[PDB]
């Protein structure tokens, strides 16, 4: 769920060389002392609790092994990643679809789509320096960036096909009947119809 | 030519709209800093002038 | 003056807890010992010297406080910054003025100008990577880089003006008299360039007449447009000259002062 | 004293605090706190980042003056300004702090100009779409014609 | 992005956006090379697999740019600058189109 | 156009095959079944070598 | 090195791109932009000293200068190509050198009664306008042929200048071998 992720990290503490039969440990309080805790600019501690644990092995039933584990539930503050990562990706995703409103005769469709792709490629530097470089799972930001990249690429493919269709002439091709029936007859009937047949 | 004239009129009004947006937003963002001086505290300067 | 900067850097040494009345310090020599000094690939030590100082306060007139300050005058070797920073900026600045020699009908003016801007913007990453980042003053590199950036922005703006003038439609836009006098009459005087009885029969008759009038009107419209194209072509020539002059003189006004100072001082 | 290249020390008061002196608190505690009030000198960011970013972000206004034809390069200019803004985003990511209590002014300004550039790109796409309509594909809408060509100059 | 260079062959030569697409793909590959250069040591024992693909793709994109230049050069020929021989017409308008099942 | 179509059908298969070969070299790259070549022992907890 | 070689090859091939395609500037300047990206790549690797310049830096700046000159001379070729015939009179020396002398040496073969009175007036006017159009087209073709010849000259010049510079730099790098003896006599 990065950058909206919640992390539960603990600190396991115990006597390294003394077992429970010679040195016993007990927490001072049910929770860690956070009275003098300095504010964090990246995390908020939702919950904190210290638990004592005793482990006995069948080899030595009379020598328990003790530890006190303090756990902290921490919620990331996501404003930095929203501002720096998510909003530019949303802007590129929005810019992806605007090529399909450009006229083909403008000769600027490929310029727009390719420049959006180049912006995303440059933005990959920002994301890889910011994203965690681990393979346990795909971060949510990573999923959104892959979505945007794949669909700008799809827009480029389909824009090339659209330009190729636009430039066709009887000296090179002949209109099949099914293309005419599908695109000139049926679809405009269920559209705004401002464009004349 | 009528279509080009329509596009020109749209581009003319939209220029002024975009200019107002850019100027006003940039001015507000930087005026936020211009009013962020160090507060007038009741202490002498750390270094005498 | 970076990277042509000279730095005077000192090292104040003294006994922290002993005053001059119990422990006296004196330099071994008037200069630091540089006999075993390894050559530096970034700095040259012009001068070095060690001075003893004694300070007494009115509260404690009998206990002077001693120190020995060694100072080193160092001159930066600027070849690395010249090669890696200045030369690309000079190339971009030179390319900035070429757009005014590029015809509008090519349809590549904004391509060239905006892509020069993009190359400069990408090179700004190199600039930040290489030179140090401080706010004590504007370095000479910073001044030259800002000059190049403003040069490119001005070229883009003036190129847009030139293109707009080139594409002026003669119907919507009519020529001011001042534009005609300045650019078609006065300025080219100093330009040494290549510049300057059935119904159907009656219907057919009217058709040929209409075709003739259509070609005539097209000729007048094309001539009126060509006047605007000529105007934009005159602005392009002057702007090419002006921008090549501004590039050279800006480079000189930026660097030649410090260069002449260092040349005169050896 | 040689002032820091980026930071000027304006104030530095000191206070001796005492607390935990209550019976429940137990033995009292004390410390000395000095409050260094330091002002950043923003010259480096002004020369190197902010001024170039402002100029490059103002360039998109020039797209409104280019012709709405094949050779106008109106979308060339707008989207390349967006690309340069992305480069500036990469540049700024190396400098800003990485906390989330508030958004820094530099990031806010960069995102604002990026949004403005995106809106201007959409605007240029719409203006191009309107401009290059031909009777072979589109029928002349009279409402938009009256609104733009007849009503607007008289209102202006 | 590397596979995206192949769409230039399907773009018409009248669009005037072919070499721009190809050289932009080359620029994107260069950016990816910059990204990878920070992540591995500069050892000579072998070329990394990703490095092998990037070099292969850059070479192929360069060849595609050259092909696009040649295709545009052929497209923009006229009687006043070049002569169209009957052999070229026979080869490139009759035999190759029917071999390739072109429309 | 004919030259472009021929170049499509010549260049795209080369790209696809080269990419597939390059990445298939890595997809089927796994460490050997045993830690030491020539030694059949697995050095695992299951296969204890009792004295 | 290999991306720089590829970029240099593309910079050479700019001069074979026809002016009418309107794509020379994009190709040349994006080659320059890619070289800028590679300069950013090298910034983290090269030494910072100023006693000398690394030969790879010399090669990078040589490639940058080559691409810059390709941009400049593409602008020159486009200026010649799009030259308006009626605003420019071609000088006779330009005609001689660039249409008669150089093309042979560059192997560029240039191939080669009110109604009746009103009818006469209209037809004569149309014919005169078309004759003027033909003359305009002839002068435009002369300018375009000059641009093509100049483009071919620049193509060959760039091939020669790239080959010589690349060979010099590459041979300087190749024949820098380590010393046979750890303590050579000087
Ligand atoms: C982040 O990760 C840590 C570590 O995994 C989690 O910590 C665990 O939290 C749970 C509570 O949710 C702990 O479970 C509780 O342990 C208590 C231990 O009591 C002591 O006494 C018994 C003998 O009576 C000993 O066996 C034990 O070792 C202790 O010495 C129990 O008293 C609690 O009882 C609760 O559950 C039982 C049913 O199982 C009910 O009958 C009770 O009424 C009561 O509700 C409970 O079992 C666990 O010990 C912690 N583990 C560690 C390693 O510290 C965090 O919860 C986690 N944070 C998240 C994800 O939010
Ligand atoms: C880089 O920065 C350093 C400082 O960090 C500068 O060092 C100074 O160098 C000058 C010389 O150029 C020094 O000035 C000389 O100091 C001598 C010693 O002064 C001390 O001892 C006397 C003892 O009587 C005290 O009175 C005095 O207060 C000091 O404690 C003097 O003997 C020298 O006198 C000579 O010049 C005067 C005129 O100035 C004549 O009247 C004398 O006859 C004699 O010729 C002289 O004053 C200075 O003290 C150094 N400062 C420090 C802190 O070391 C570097 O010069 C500078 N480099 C640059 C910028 O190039
Ligand atoms: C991960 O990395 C480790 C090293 O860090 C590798 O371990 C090496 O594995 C190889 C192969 O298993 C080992 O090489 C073998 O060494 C045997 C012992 O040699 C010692 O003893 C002889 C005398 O008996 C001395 O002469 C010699 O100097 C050594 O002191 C040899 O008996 C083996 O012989 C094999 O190779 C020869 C030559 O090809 C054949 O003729 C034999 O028939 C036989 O096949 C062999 O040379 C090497 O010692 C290990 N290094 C260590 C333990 O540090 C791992 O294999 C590697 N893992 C993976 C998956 O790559
Ligand atoms: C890597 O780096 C090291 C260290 O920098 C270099 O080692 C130096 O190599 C040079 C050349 O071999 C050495 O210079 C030679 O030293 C000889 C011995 O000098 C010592 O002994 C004499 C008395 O016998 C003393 O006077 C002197 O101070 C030394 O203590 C000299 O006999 C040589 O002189 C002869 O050759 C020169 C040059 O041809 C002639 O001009 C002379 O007339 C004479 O015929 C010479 O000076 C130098 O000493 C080494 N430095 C060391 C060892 O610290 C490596 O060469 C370098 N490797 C490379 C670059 O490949
Ligand atoms: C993958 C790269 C190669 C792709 C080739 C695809 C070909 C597809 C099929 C082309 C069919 C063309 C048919 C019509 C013309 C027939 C007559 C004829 O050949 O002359 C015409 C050329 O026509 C050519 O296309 C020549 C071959 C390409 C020349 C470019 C340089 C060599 C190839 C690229 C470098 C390769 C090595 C570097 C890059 C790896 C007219 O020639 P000209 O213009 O009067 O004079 C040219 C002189 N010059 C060459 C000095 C400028
Ligand atoms: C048609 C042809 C067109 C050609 C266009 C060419 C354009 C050329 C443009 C050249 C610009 C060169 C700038 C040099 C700045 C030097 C440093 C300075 O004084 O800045 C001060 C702060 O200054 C600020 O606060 C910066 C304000 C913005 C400056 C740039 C505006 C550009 C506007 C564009 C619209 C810092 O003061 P300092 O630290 O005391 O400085 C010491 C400097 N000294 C040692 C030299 C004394
Ligand atoms: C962040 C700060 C720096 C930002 C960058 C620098 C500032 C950049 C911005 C603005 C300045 C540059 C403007 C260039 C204008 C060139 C002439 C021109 O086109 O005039 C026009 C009128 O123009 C007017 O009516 C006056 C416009 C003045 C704008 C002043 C802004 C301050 C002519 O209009 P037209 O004949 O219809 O031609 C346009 C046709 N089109 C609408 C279809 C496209
Ligand atoms: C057709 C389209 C165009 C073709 C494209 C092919 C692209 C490369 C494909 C993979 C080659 C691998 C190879 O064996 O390279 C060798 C040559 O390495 C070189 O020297 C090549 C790099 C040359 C750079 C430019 C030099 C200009 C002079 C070096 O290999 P290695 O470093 O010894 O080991 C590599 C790793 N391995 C052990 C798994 C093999
Ligand atoms: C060409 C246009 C439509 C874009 C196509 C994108 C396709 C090829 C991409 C997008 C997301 C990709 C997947 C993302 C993640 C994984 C999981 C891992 O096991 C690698 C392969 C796999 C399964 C990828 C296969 C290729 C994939 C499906
Ligand atoms: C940029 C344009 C379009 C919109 C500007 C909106 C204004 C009102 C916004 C933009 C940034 C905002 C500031 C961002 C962060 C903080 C810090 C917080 O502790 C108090 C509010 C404060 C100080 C905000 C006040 C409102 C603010 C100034
Ligand atoms: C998209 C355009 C309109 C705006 C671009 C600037 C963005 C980044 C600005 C506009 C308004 C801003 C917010 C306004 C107020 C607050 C509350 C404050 O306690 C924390 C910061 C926060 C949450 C700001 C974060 C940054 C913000 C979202
Ligand atoms: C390739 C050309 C066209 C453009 C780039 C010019 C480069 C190669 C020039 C600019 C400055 C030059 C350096 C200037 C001074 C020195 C110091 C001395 O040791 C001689 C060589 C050396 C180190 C030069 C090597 C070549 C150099 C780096």
């Amino acid at each position: 769920h990065f950058p909206f992720d919640e992390q539960n990290c603990s600190m396991k503490l115990g006597t390294w060389t003394y077992d429970g039969s010679v040195v016993a440990i007990n927490p001072e309080s049910d929770q860690p002392d956070l009275s003098n805790f300095m504010e964090s600019g990246e995390w908020v501690i939702k919950e904190s609790r210290g638990w004592k644990h005793s482990v006995t092995y069948s080899c030595c039933p009379d020598t328990p092994y003790l530890d006190i584990t303090y756990h902290f539930v921490m919620q990331r503050l996501p404003l930095y990643f929203i501002v720096n990562v998510i909003i530019p990706c949303l802007l590129f995703s929005f810019l992806t679809g605007l090529v399909f409103y450009l006229p083909t005769d403008s000769g600027e469709k490929m310029t727009l789509s390719i420049s959006v792709l180049l912006s995303l490629t440059v933005f990959l530097l920002v994301i890889v320096e910011l994203i965690p470089s681990t393979s346990s799972a795909v971060p949510l930001i990573g999923k959104y960036m892959l979505f945007t990249m794949v669909f700008v690429i799809a827009s480029i493919i389909i824009t090339v096909i659209v330009i190729n269709t636009h430039h066709r002439s009887p000296s090179t091709h002949v209109m099949p009947n099914w293309v005419r029936k599908v695109f000139i007859d049926t679809i405009p009937n269920i559209m705004f119809f401002s464009t004349m047949k | 030519s009528d279509w080009v004239r329509m596009g020109n009129a749209l581009d003319n009004i939209c220029f002024w709209a975009a200019l107002v947006l850019f100027s006003v937003g940039s001015s507000l963002i930087f005026l936020g800093a211009y009013f962020n001086r160090v507060p007038d505290l009741p202490y002498a300067p750390c270094i005498q002038p | 003056h970076f990277p042509f900067d000279e730095q005077n850097c000192s090292m104040k040494l003294g006994t922290w807890t002993y005053d001059g009345s119990v422990v006296a310090i004196n330099p071994e020599s008037d200069q630091p010992d540089l006999s075993n000094f390894m050559e530096s690939g970034e700095w040259v030590i012009k001068e070095s010297r060690g001075w003893k100082h004694s300070v007494t306060y009115s509260c404690c007139p009998d206990t002077p406080y001693l120190d020995i300050t060694y100072h080193f005058v160092m001159q930066r070797l600027p070849l690395y910054f010249i090669v890696n920073v200045i030369i690309p900026c000079l190339l971009f600045s030179f390319l900035t003025g070429l757009v005014f020699y590029l015809p509008t009908d090519s349809g590549e003016k904004m391509t060239l100008s905006i892509s020069v801007l993009l190359s400069l913007t990408v090179f700004l990453l190199v600039i930040v990577e290489l030179i140090p980042s401080t706010s004590s003053a504007v370095p000479l590199i910073g001044k030259y880089m800002l000059f190049t950036m403003v040069f490119v922005i001005a070229s883009i703006i003036i190129t847009v003006i030139v293109i707009n003038t080139h594409h002026r439609s003669p119907s919507t836009h009519v020529m001011p008299n001042w534009v005609r006098k300045v650019f078609i009459d006065t300025i080219p005087n100093i330009m040494f360039f290549s510049t300057m009885k059935h119904p159907e029969v009656k219907s057919a008759i009217e058709g040929i007449k209409y075709i003739a009038e259509t070609m005539k009107s097209d000729q007048e419209s094309n001539n009126a447009a060509a006047e605007w194209k000529y105007v934009a072509m005159v602005m392009d020539h002057i702007l090419l000259g002006v921008f090549m002059l501004v590039c050279i003189i800006g480079t000189l006004a930026v660097f030649a002062g410090r260069l002449i100072e260092l040349n005169q001082q050896g | 004293y040689t002032e820091n290249g980026e930071w000027a020390i304006d104030f530095c008061p000191g206070v001796i605090r005492r607390h935990h002196g209550g019976a429940t608190d137990g033995p009292g505690e004390t410390d000395v706190i000095y409050s260094l009030i330091i002002r950043r000198k923003p010259l480096f960011y002004v020369i190197n980042i902010i001024v170039p970013c402002v100029l490059i972000s103002g360039l998109v206004l020039l797209a409104y003056f280019l012709p709405a034809q094949a050779g106008g390069q109106k979308c060339t200019v707008s989207i390349n300004v967006l690309l340069a803004q992305t480069v500036f985003l990469f540049l700024i990511a190396q400098k800003i702090p990485e906390t989330s209590l508030s958004v820094p002014l530099l990031g806010r300004f960069l995102i604002f100009v990026m949004v403005v550039a995106t809106l201007i790109v959409m605007n240029c796409v719409i203006v191009l779409n309107v401009s290059q309509r031909t009777p072979t594909t589109h029928a002349m809408s009279p409402r938009l014609r009256h609104v733009l060509l007849e009503l607007l100059p008289r209102l202006l | 992005i590397s596979f995206m260079v192949n769409l230039v062959f399907y773009l018409p030569a009248d669009s005037g956006e072919k070499t721009s697409v190809a050289i932009s793909v080359l620029l994107a590959q260069s950016v990816f090379l910059l990204l990878i250069s920070k992540r591995l040591p500069a050892t000579s024992m072998a070329i990394p697999l990703i490095g092998k693909f990037l070099l292969f793709g850059m070479v192929l994109v360069t060849m595609v740019v050259v092909i696009c230049v040649i295709v545009l050069n052929i497209h923009f020929r006229t009687p006043s600058t070049h002569v169209l021989s009957e052999g070229v017409k026979k080869l490139f308008l009759e035999t190759l189109p029917e071999l390739l099942h072109m429309s | 156009r004919t030259v472009d179509r021929l170049c499509l059908f010549v260049v795209t298969p080369v790209m696809v095959v080269g990419t597939a070969w390059i990445f298939l070299q890595g997809v089927y790259n796994q460490p050997p079944p045993q830690p030491f070549p020539g030694d059949p022992y697995s050095y695992n907890v299951q296969d204890k070598r009792f004295i | 090195i290999a991306p720089c070689i590829l970029i240099t090859l593309l910079a050479i091939f700019v001069f074979y791109l026809p002016p009418d395609a309107g794509e020379k500037m994009g190709l040349s300047i994006f080659a320059l932009l890619t070289l800028t990206v590679f300069l950013l790549l090298l910034a983290d690797k090269v030494p910072e000293t100023s006693l000398s310049v690394p030969i790879i830096i010399k090669y990078l700046m040589f490639t940058m200068v080559l691409v810059t000159f390709s941009v400049i001379l593409s602008v020159v070729v486009l200026n010649l190509h799009h030259r308006s015939p009626h605003t420019h009179q071609m000088p006779l020396w330009v005609r001689q050198i660039f249409i008669h002398k150089l093309p042979l040496y560059l192997r560029l073969k240039r191939p080669k009664l009110p109604e009746l009175r009103e009818v006469v007036s209209s037809i004569s006017y149309i014919a005169r306008q078309l004759q003027e159009q033909e003359d305009h087209d002839a002068l435009k073709e002369d300018w375009q042929f000059v641009a093509m010849v100049v483009d071919r000259l620049f193509l060959w010049t760039f091939i020669i200048f790239t080959s010589v510079g690349t060979l010099v730099i590459f041979l300087d790098a190749t024949y820098h071998l380590p010393p046979p003896d750890p303590f050579p006599s000087r």
